[PDB]
């Protein structure tokens, strides 16, 4: 076998070259773009191999940490485009720190709580910044950020009575939710609503009536889930759809066979990462939205007594995903990214790390099996596949809020 | 009136016609986090926006101000909502507003707010007449823009504009047969018009798809559409298809063909086929080929399928 200082990689096997795109001599925009990405990625993979010497891969934790720590205070005017997404910046950064096992100083934690209080609307929910209308997306982010902090100060920020009224104010007769008052409907809203309502213990019998059925209407002929009924299956919306159904305990509303076959098909044979939809490009953020579907599907199938489920692995290539993230998605200045050639950002930092943690950690019942590629220090903290915050944080928040009544409902 | 980048642009704090209203600064708290150090121009517009919003000032000046706020951050859904409140309150010409959103979407087509705004306008006008041509222009620039497709589906379904869409699908499949958005549109059109229960329609679609597969055998979208249009009745309900793919196997043994065979065998076993043991052996052999050689990225999936087949069909 191998000395400890060399670790053979799947993407470096000689037979891996056979996985390059076969365009059948028929060039289209799609194949031209795929080939350009593959050529760049092969150059990257090759830079990690020195004939039979293959040094262990390294997650640059310290560089990522410094990048993240700086983003938590002041940002340049380049971030003006995110002025209606400020709770997202809090969530993406705090969750990345949490995965990296970097403590959140007490003062930082209090400051985050205070700012999110300012984003909270008197009508319930949180807006993208102080004085903005509430919207389910920053509401989801703010609640997750508060649960990551996990102090009584953080939990008590949330106005639960108004939050529940706000969710009611967005609920449509067909089971769907508006993203905000006078706004658009897509499957993101069902997940944002289900996530915040379950964490804060504000679910009424009424609240999600019809919602499972509406989500099922968004599953399409491909087996994944589109933003609304009729639309192309996409990893982001598929994650939202399945996670919302897991919260509602209605996963069986879907065809799990076609979903499983679709998501596993989204892992790229050459790159090792995931694409968001068939015949589009690999992207590090799908390390979460797509690969996070496998622990959800595992749980769903396990609940049905499926005798064929693995007791050690998720149903995707855990090693190849770790290889894609570690070799292709790290910015040497810190932060992570979509694919080589793209700029780092806090969103890709959050989801590449979340996907890495999923890839490293299998758990089902009492069975736990880790596969940490590279140096042992690469091991991240685990993430909950429904909420995408630490499982410890989920338990602590849910326990806290279960001690409070559902607002105005016995 | 004057655009944000116009040489003659003046900050709102310097405008005589705005002198009567005090701007409202953003309170980020005494110890800010994720604090964006705005440009002077950005902060100026948003300080006056906060002022008009706080006062609920439904004025022509507030209406013009929202255009600038949008240029500065077109993802600001609060500004878009207020702009719609003003469109109604001021009884603004909605055709002029359609020309505005047309320009805006052309500039920033990957944005939820701009598409939603356009939909509200079309709903208010009950006028879909510019939609298919406009969307086609966006799709000419990015044939997979998700918002553009979603808006197109809405317009077609809402206003019953089905008649020419299969022809449009065909043209885009000619341009890029790998465009999964277009295969999705194909399913959307057919399921909502003729349906796939018409056996003549289903045959037309199966032939069309098999032809595309012959032209470009490693194009996943066509394989996926073939399975998609047959799966609910059950792949085993189509005995001629198996033979046709088995005839193609030696010369075109792609992971897509091999996976499709496993899918057929899976369904056959579920429906008490003759020669169960033989079909099971063939299915397990193919799962192993896929796991070890032809589709190794999906080794865990193929191994699961093998175990699943044995748990259901071994005896
Ligand atoms: C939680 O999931 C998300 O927020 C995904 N969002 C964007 C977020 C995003 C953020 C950044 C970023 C973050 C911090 C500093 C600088 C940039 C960059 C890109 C983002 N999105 C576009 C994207 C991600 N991966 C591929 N693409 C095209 C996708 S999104 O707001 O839902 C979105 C908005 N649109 C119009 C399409 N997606
Ligand atoms: C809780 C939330 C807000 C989840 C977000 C879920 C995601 C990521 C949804 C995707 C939405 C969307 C508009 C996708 C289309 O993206 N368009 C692209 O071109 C990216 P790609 O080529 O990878 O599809
Ligand atoms: O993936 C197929 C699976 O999705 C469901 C919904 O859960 O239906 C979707 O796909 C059908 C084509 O297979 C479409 O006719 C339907 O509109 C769409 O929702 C299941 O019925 C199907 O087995
Ligand atoms: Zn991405």
């Amino acid at each position: 076998s191998s000395p400890v200082w060399s670790e053979p990689l799947y993407s470096l096997r000689p037979e891996h070259a056979r996985e390059r795109l076969q365009d059948d001599s028929v060039e289209t925009v799609t194949s031209i773009e795929q080939a350009k990405v593959e050529e760049k990625i092969q150059e990257v993979f090759s830079s990690y191999k020195f004939n039979h010497l293959v040094p262990r891969l390294v997650l640059q934790r310290e560089k990522h940490f410094h990048y993240l720590k700086r983003g938590l205070r002041q940002l340049t005017d380049a971030y003006e485009c995110l002025d209606a997404s400020r709770p997202w910046l809090c969530y993406w950064i705090l969750h990345s720190l949490e995965l990296l096992d970097e403590p959140i100083p007490q003062i930082v934690a209090t400051d985050v709580c205070q700012f999110l209080e300012l984003c909270q609307s008197p009508e319930g929910g949180f807006g993208g910044g102080p004085g903005q209308y509430p919207h389910l997306a920053p509401t989801y982010a703010a609640v997750n950020a508060l649960c990551i902090i996990g102090t009584e100060e953080a939990y008590d920020i949330i106005n639960r009575e108004k939050l529940l009224q706000y969710l009611y104010s967005l609920k449509q007769p067909d089971g769907s939710f508006l993203m905000h008052v006078g706004g658009e409907v897509d499957v993101r809203s069902a997940y944002c609503a289900a996530s915040v309502a379950s964490l804060t213990n504000i679910i009424t019998p009424d609240l999600f009536e019809g919602t499972a059925e509406w989500i099922a209407r968004c599953q399409n002929w491909e087996g994944g889930i589109g933003g609304v009924p009729g639309m192309e299956a996409h990893g982001g919306y598929t994650f939202c759809g399945l996670a919302a159904l897991v919260i509602l305990k209605r996963e069986r509303s879907l065809n799990l066979k076609s979903l499983l076959q679709w998501v596993t098909s989204r892992q790229m044979r050459f790159e090792g990462g995931f694409q968001g939809r068939c015949n589009k490009l690999v992207d590090g953020c799908y390390s979460f939205w797509q690969a996070g579907l496998l622990p959800l599907l595992h749980r769903a199938l396990h609940a049905q007594g499926d005798p064929a489920l693995s007791m050690s692995h998720w149903m995707f290539h855990q090693q190849a995903l770790q290889e894609y993230i570690l070799m292709c998605c790290q910015c040497p200045a810190g932060g992570l990214l979509d694919k080589p050639g793209k700029s780092r950002d806090f969103y890709h930092t959050c989801y590449c790390l979340s996907g890495l943690s999923i890839a490293q950690h299998f758990g089902s019942g009492a069975m736990l099996h880790d596969v940490v590629l590279g140096v042992p220090e690469n091991a991240l903290q685990p993430t909950h596949p429904v909420y995408n915050i630490g499982p410890d944080k989920v338990i602590q928040a849910t326990t806290y809020f279960l001690q409070k009544p559902v607002p105005g409902f016995e | 009136f004057v655009s944000l980048d116009s040489p003659s642009y003046v900050l709102y704090r310097d405008r005589a016609e705005w002198a009567d209203i005090d701007p409202v600064p953003q309170n980020d708290g005494p110890n800010p986090v994720v604090q964006i150090i705005y440009s002077d121009k950005f902060r100026d517009v948003y300080d006056y926006f906060r002022a008009v919003l706080q006062r609920d000032e439904r004025s022509e000046r507030a209406f013009k101000l929202t255009r600038d706020a949008i240029e500065l951050n077109a993802a600001n859904y609060t500004v878009w909502h207020f702009r719609r409140v003003l469109l109604k309150s001021l009884q603004k010409d909605l055709h002029e507003e359609m020309n505005y959103i047309t320009a805006i979407i052309e500039e920033q087509p990957k944005n939820y707010q701009v598409w939603h705004h356009r939909r509200v306008l079309v709903e208010w006008l009950r006028d879909p007449s510019q939609e298919l041509e406009f969307i086609a222009d966006i799709l000419n620039q990015d044939a997979k823009n998700y918002h553009a497709w979603q808006h197109r589906q809405w317009v077609i379904q809402e206003f019953k504009l089905w008649d020419n869409e299969l022809q449009y699908v065909d043209q885009l499949l000619k341009e890029d047969v790998r465009n999964n958005s277009v295969w999705n549109q194909r399913y959307f059109v057919i399921s909502n018009t003729t349906g796939y229960n018409d056996r003549a329609v289903l045959e037309r679609e199966v032939q069309y798809t098999l032809e595309m597969i012959k032209l470009v055998p490693h194009n996943e979208s066509a394989w996926n559409y073939l399975k998609g249009i047959l799966q609910d009745r059950g792949l085993s309900k189509y005995p001629n298809l198996l033979n046709q793919l088995l005839d193609l196997q030696p010369s075109h043994s792609s992971p897509y063909l091999i996976a499709f065979l496993v899918d057929i065998y899976e369904d056959m076993l579920e429906n008490q086929c003759d020669n169960k043991e033989d079909i099971l052996n063939k299915a397990l052999e193919l799962c192993e080929i896929l796991a070890k050689e032809k589709d190794t990225i999906r080794k865990e999936y193929w191994r699961y399928i093998g175990r699943s087949l044995q748990s259901k069909h071994s005896t």
